């Protein structure tokens, strides 16, 4: 298989979801730890029928430090050497020391509103392919 | 040797998006399909899990549709996200029959990926010259700036200060939407007279000739070269330069596979397997691929001396004359039969500059063409025999009295040659006194150079002969220079001489610019009018890279190419296919069309407010949001049967679309035209085609003889199969560059052991015009004193060495180059992993 | 079995026609076959080591095809049909089993 | 499983091969026709006490015609649409209509003399992944 096969996993509904407070969330298995956030603005890779829910990996790239979200800024923060990623921007690495920015879902809304994760853009953190 | 190591490539899903392309690239048109699909998914070895329904687990065989090579895959943006993308030849387009060529078989290769890592020339931004470098800006400061200095040079020396650069060809860089947009800019909303095109320094057709005589140059089918008796190729390298139209209906043709087809179409006369004539002063590829596929005995490698085809055909078009092997009937009905007079100077000059040939009856034609079998192999250097045994293939009848069917094909051997208006007329006396034009198995045709996808409003304010735009730059005349879609540096006439003074008069612009405060605009402006009136030139470059002429240019706008837009546009046949956008314009780039709209709206916006609202009222029309637009208002509005023709209806026909014109529309059918002057009615006035009285008058540039006499080597000069064009692309593409780091000159080996020369040198050709570098390349087949040099190349420009000379009609004369060769150095390092063998294949 | 000698045959049509029309390409059409001359079809040009072995006089019978298809190269050294030949000798009857039929 | 993994085969012993005869081959399976082929001259990808013995896929990379070698020049010809290719510098094409350069085989010569293919350095025709 030429390309890393992602399992199709359901992670929450768009109704579990309050504005600008991320759910803790796991893909594309149990240890890589992620969010699920609903922004209330429409962005890139954001799903939803505002266009405002995205999914990240809230490991940090540099280290695997798990960073913190600071609702006020709408950006995660990595306590280990500082980072600071925009989830309104792709996970853009606003300042830091990963060479990569922030790996990101691609989110799915389903009629019945489940959101599944069917990929993500970037390699996660501690592990060489992102399915193990 | 360059190799990928990529070991393995994603398979296309059964769901991925399917888009119609076209080929980028050369006049064949190949048809292709590109398949998108999203990153993070991808196809199954089985059936139900793939594009092809078939089970990849297994080896493929020959000719197989179910496999892809790298270079027909990539990543590519797509509505803003990245999906994979494949390119592959369609097996049932009846172009190609599911053939690519080393250039087509690579768009995706050299398609704009971020995430692979391709073509990162690819302008995104445009750029200023500012602050004393290149800088990106805005497209409203790039505009604003162009339009300035535009709008203030042409209210202040009249629209004849505006210099124009411009494609006017099809495909990538070309095609209906784009000439329509500059065309409309410069034609409609202005009437620029100092305008040339990418590959001519004037505003000309390359074939006045055959066009004067009422033959449209693209009048047959690619059928016909599978059906004809006899091939005539003229000044055509089709192997290397037209590649998938000799592979998949020239080789069927000579090899006999197409004799079921011609007793089926025509019954009632006899078929033997095609034969061909190849007229060519060098063996190339093509002669040995001929020879390999119907023997030597079916094939005539007429090996003239370079730029005497004039005087072959004239010899050729007596001796058929004289034993009456013509169309009698074709003759009578379908041509001029009044008498008409020679002008005055004729036979040294024509009647003007304007008309170097005099149009005539088929009788007033030979008497004035006439040419003896013994004088053409004095002045060719053929022998007698080759003629006549020319002649007799050409017009000897078949057994039951029957007219040989000849498909008669010429390229820029002849278009480049000497005498362009002249040898042009002595191919078509040919085919028009044989019949061999609007029937089956026949055709006189350019084989062409890119696509077609012309469609301008009327240039009659141009002229006829039209201004030598290159010797107006190098004697210091005009102000602003727009430059669209060619790199004149790598590519001109007399190119040595074009780039000194380019330089001084571009570099006078810049010094200004660098000593003048940008942030006001207005002080910006009067430093670059200032400088232009001391001699100095404004240049704009709109490209898709950092061209070599852009190294000279104030300003780069960025073009987005085919693929990354719509693009219509049709092949040597006149089949015109949409290619349908499969991915996004790198970065900010725009589409031609689309740059000329804005630059319109820009000129409007700067005229008003420099208080000319007349002037300014001239750039409306202009509120395309999308190619289509541009499509719509020029080739639907203005092209021969464009009614018929909209995006929705050509995509419906996919990659076989229809032959141009269009006659009606019937239940998802576009109906074009399979053949022209099918009912004998030519392109003139009263409906009859003119034979051409075309006297031999010798080289008639001037200049010529001098240079032939007063120098060594012919550097004979054009394409190699590996390289397109310029290499735009090529050059940053590891593929081509490991094979040829150097433009080769290919020369006999007995020629280089004289000059103290071996494999992989770098040599100067120098001569009375500039020098220039190449890497020698043995070739066996090269006749002593003939040279060969790949034209075009980055890292050494053959144009460095033409001189200026056109025909009366401004049409440069390459061909007929000769200088001196000495060394420069030693085989450099980065040569000797290159192979130095034939390219002729060996059975 | 003639069925799966058509599928064998796709290592062939490259080179080689077949059936309704079949014309010479690369190598000669392959209609008729058994009970055809060697060097036989006209139009194709055949080597001077196929025309040599013409001279002497041949037919296409089953045994003198099984050792071409197999080893093409040095059983008729000099042969412009370089190509491995089908190794596995069930094959090279499954292939001659589709040329029965045409 | 991100790169294919290449089987160690044994093609051939150095004692099998007739100067400037090409030995045919099949590698990485039996469907994937190629040559070994001594050259008695010292060339990129050479292996044996002389370095001059190189392997090469030999179905045309351009439409899948099998190549043929011509001795004389030391080239293979591709029937097909006349492609050449020069196995003295590293199967480069001379001239045809294959974006590739004819796809060469990883040598290893063991103390017996013994040749192993352990993998290929182009995409073999008629197959999307060199391992099938
Ligand atoms: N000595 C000699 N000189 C010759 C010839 C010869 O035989 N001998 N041949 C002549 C002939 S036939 C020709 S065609 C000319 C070619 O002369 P040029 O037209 O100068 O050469 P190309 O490489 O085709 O140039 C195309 C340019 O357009 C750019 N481009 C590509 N796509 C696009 C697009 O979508 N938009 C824009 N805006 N730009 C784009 C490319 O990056 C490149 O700079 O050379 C001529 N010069
Ligand atoms: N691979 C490849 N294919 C291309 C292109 C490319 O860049 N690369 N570009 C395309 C374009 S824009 C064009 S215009 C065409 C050009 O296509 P061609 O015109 O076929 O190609 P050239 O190599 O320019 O020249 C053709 C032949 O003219 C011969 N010739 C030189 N002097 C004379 C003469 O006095 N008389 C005669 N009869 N022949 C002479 C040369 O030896 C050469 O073999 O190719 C098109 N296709
Ligand atoms: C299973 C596959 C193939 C079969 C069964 C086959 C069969 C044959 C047969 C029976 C002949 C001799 C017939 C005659 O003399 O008229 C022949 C000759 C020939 N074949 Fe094939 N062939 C196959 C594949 C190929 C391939 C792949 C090529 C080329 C790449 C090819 C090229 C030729 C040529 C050139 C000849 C003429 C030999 C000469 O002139 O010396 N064949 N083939
Ligand atoms: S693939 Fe492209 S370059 Fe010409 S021969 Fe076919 S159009
Ligand atoms: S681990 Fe997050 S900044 Fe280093
Ligand atoms: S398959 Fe070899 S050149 Fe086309
Ligand atoms: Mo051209
Ligand atoms: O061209």
């Amino acid at each position: 298989a030429a390309g890393v096969e992602y399992p199709a996993n359901r992670l929450a509904n768009i109704s579990e979801l309050t504005l600008n407070e991320p759910l803790d969330v796991a893909y594309p298995d149990e240890d890589a730890a992620g969010v699920l956030l609903k922004l209330g603005t429409r962005v890139e890779g954001g799903v939803g029928p505002d266009g405002d829910i995205v999914g990240f990996s809230t490991i940090c790239p540099h280290k695997g430090f798990p960073l913190s979200y600071s609702a006020d800024n709408k950006t995660f923060n990595c306590p280990g050497h500082f980072s600071v990623f925009d989830p309104e921007k792709g996970g853009q690495q606003v300042w830091g020391q990963a060479t990569q920015n922030l790996p990101q879902y691609v989110l799915r809304v389903a009629d019945n509103g489940d959101i599944f994760a069917e990929g993500v853009d970037e390699l996660i953190y501690g592990r060489l392919s992102n399915v193990l | 040797a360059f190799k990928r190591h990529i070991d393995r490539l994603p398979i296309i899903p059964a769901d991925a998006k399917k888009h119609n392309v076209t080929c980028h690239f050369c006049i064949v048109g190949c048809g292709y399909h590109a398949y998108t699909w999203p990153i993070n998914k991808q196809g199954g070895t089985d059936p139900q899990n793939n594009i092809f329904g078939v089970d990849l687990s297994e080896q493929q065989q020959a000719e197989s549709d179910a496999w892809y090579s790298p270079s027909m895959y990539n990543v590519v943006k797509q509505d803003g996200r990245d999906v994979h993308v494949v390119i592959k030849p369609d097996h049932e387009c009846v172009v190609n029959s599911g053939l690519g060529s080393v250039r087509g078989a690579r768009m995706a290769e050299t398609s704009f990926s971020e995430a692979r890592n391709t073509q990162q020339q690819r302008l995104t931004d445009p750029l200023v010259w500012r602050y004393g470098q290149m800088q990106p800006t805005s497209w409203d400061d790039a505009l604003d700036l162009v339009a300035r200095v535009t709008a203030k040079i042409v209210k202040e020396k009249g629209e004849d200060a505006l210099i124009v650069s411009a494609f006017d060809h099809g495909g990538a860089g070309g095609g209906y939407e784009n000439t329509w947009g500059t065309g409309k800019l410069y034609f409609e909303a202005m009437k620029v007279k100092n305008i040339r095109i990418h590959n001519r320094p004037a505003y000309n057709s390359e074939v006045h000739g055959t066009r004067d005589m009422g033959v449209g140059e693209l009048n047959n089918c690619y059928e016909d070269a599978e059906l004809a008796d006899t091939i005539v190729a003229v000044g055509t390298n089709a192997l290397e330069t037209q590649t998938n139209y000799f592979l998949n209906h020239w080789i069927p043709n000579l090899r006999g596979e197409s004799l079921g087809k011609k007793k089926e179409l025509m019954p009632e006369e006899p078929h033997e397997a095609g034969r061909i004539i190849i007229v060519d002063p060098r063996r190339t590829v093509t002669v040995n691929a001929c020879e390999q596929t119907a023997g030597a005995d079916n094939v005539l490698h007429l090996a003239i001396n370079s730029g005497t085809d004039l005087a072959l055909f004239n010899a050729l078009f007596t001796y058929i004359a004289d034993k009456g092997w013509v169309d009698r009937d074709f003759i009578d009905k379908s041509t001029l039969r009044e008498g008409t007079a020679r002008p005055p100077l004729y036979p040294a000059r024509g009647v003007s500059e304007a008309n170097p040939g005099h149009l005539s009856s088929f009788e007033d034609a030979v008497e004035g063409c006439r040419m003896s079998i013994e004088e053409a192999a004095e002045i060719t250097g053929l022998d007698a025999a080759q003629i006549i045994k020319a002649a007799e293939w050409i017009g000897m009848p078949k057994e039951g009295g029957k007219r040989r069917r000849v498909m008669f094909g010429y390229e820029k051997g002849l278009i480049w040659g000497n005498d362009n208006y002249r040898t042009n007329g002595a191919l078509v006396n040919l085919a028009l006194a044989t019949g061999n034009i609007g029937r089956p198995g026949g055709g006189v045709v350019r084989l062409g150079g890119h696509q077609e996808g012309y469609v301008r409003p009327s240039d009659a304010h141009v002229g006829r002969p039209a201004a030598y735009v290159d010797q107006l730059l190098i004697g210091g005349q005009g102000g602003v220079h727009h430059i669209w879609g060619c790199d004149h540096y790598k590519t001109t006439l007399n190119a040595h001489e074009f780039k000194r003074v380019y330089k001084k008069r571009t570099d006078m612009v810049k010094d200004a610019m660098s000593a003048a405060p940008y942030g006001d605009r207005e002080a910006m402006v009067n430093a670059i009018v200032d400088a232009i009136n001391q001699g100095g030139l404004f240049a704009v470059n709109v490209d898709i890279i950092p061209t070599k002429i852009g190294e000279a240019c104030h300003v780069i706008l960025p073009a987005a190419t085919s693929g990354e837009m719509n693009l219509t546009s049709m092949n040597g046949e006149r089949r015109m296919r949409l290619t349908e956008r499969y991915m996004d314009p790198p970065g900010q780039s725009m589409p031609d069309c689309l740059i000329a709209a804005r630059l319109a709206n820009t000129m409007e916006r700067v005229l008003t407010e420099m208080g000319d609202v007349g002037y300014a009222a001239q750039f409306k029309g202009f509120d395309w949001q999308t190619e289509e637009d541009a499509f719509m208002d020029g080739y639907n509005k203005n092209a021969h049967g464009g009614e018929f023709v909209t995006y929705e209806r050509l995509s419906a026909m996919g990659t076989n679309g229809f032959q141009e014109p269009a006659t009606g529309f019937t239940d998802g059918k576009i109906e074009g035209t399979q053949r022209l002057y099918t009912d004998g009615v030519f392109s003139t006035d009263d409906g009859k085609a003119r034979f051409m009285d075309a006297p031999w008058r010798g080289l008639q540039a001037p200049g010529k003889q001098q240079q032939k006499d007063s120098h060594k080597y012919l550097i004979n000069n054009g394409r190699a199969n590996v390289v397109w064009q310029s290499a735009y692309l090529d050059q940053e593409n590891d593929f081509v560059m490991d094979r040829f780091p150097y433009p080769f000159i290919e020369m006999n080996p007995e020629d280089m052991a004289e000059a103290g020369l071996k494999e992989g040198d770098l040599v100067e050709i120098y001569n009375d015009a500039g020098a220039t570098q190449a890497m020698a390349y043995p070739t066996p087949t090269a006749r002593r004193g003939e040279t060969f040099m790949l034209f075009g190349f980055p890292t050494g420009v053959q144009g460095n060495v033409t001189s200026a000379g056109t025909n009366e009609l401004i049409i440069p004369n390459y061909k007929q180059t000769w200088g001196n060769i000495r060394k420069i150095s030693d085989a450099p390092r980065n040569v000797a992993h290159l192979s130095f063998k034939s390219k002729e294949y060996q059975s | 079995n003639a069925e799966k000698g058509a599928v064998v045959f796709k290592k062939c049509a490259a080179c080689h026609a077949v059936g309704d029309g079949a014309a010479n390409k690369v190598g000669p059409e392959l209609n008729g076959l058994i009970g055809r001359k060697v060097a036989g079809v006209e139009g194709f040009n055949y080597s001077p080591a196929f025309k040599a072995k013409a001279e002497e006089g041949w037919v296409w019978d089953e045994v003198h095809l099984t050792e071409y298809l197999a080893n093409p190269k040095a059983y008729i050294k000099g042969t412009k049909m370089a190509f491995a030949g089908l190794k596995k000798p069930e094959d090279v009857a499954d292939v001659i089993a589709y040329l029965k039929t045409f």
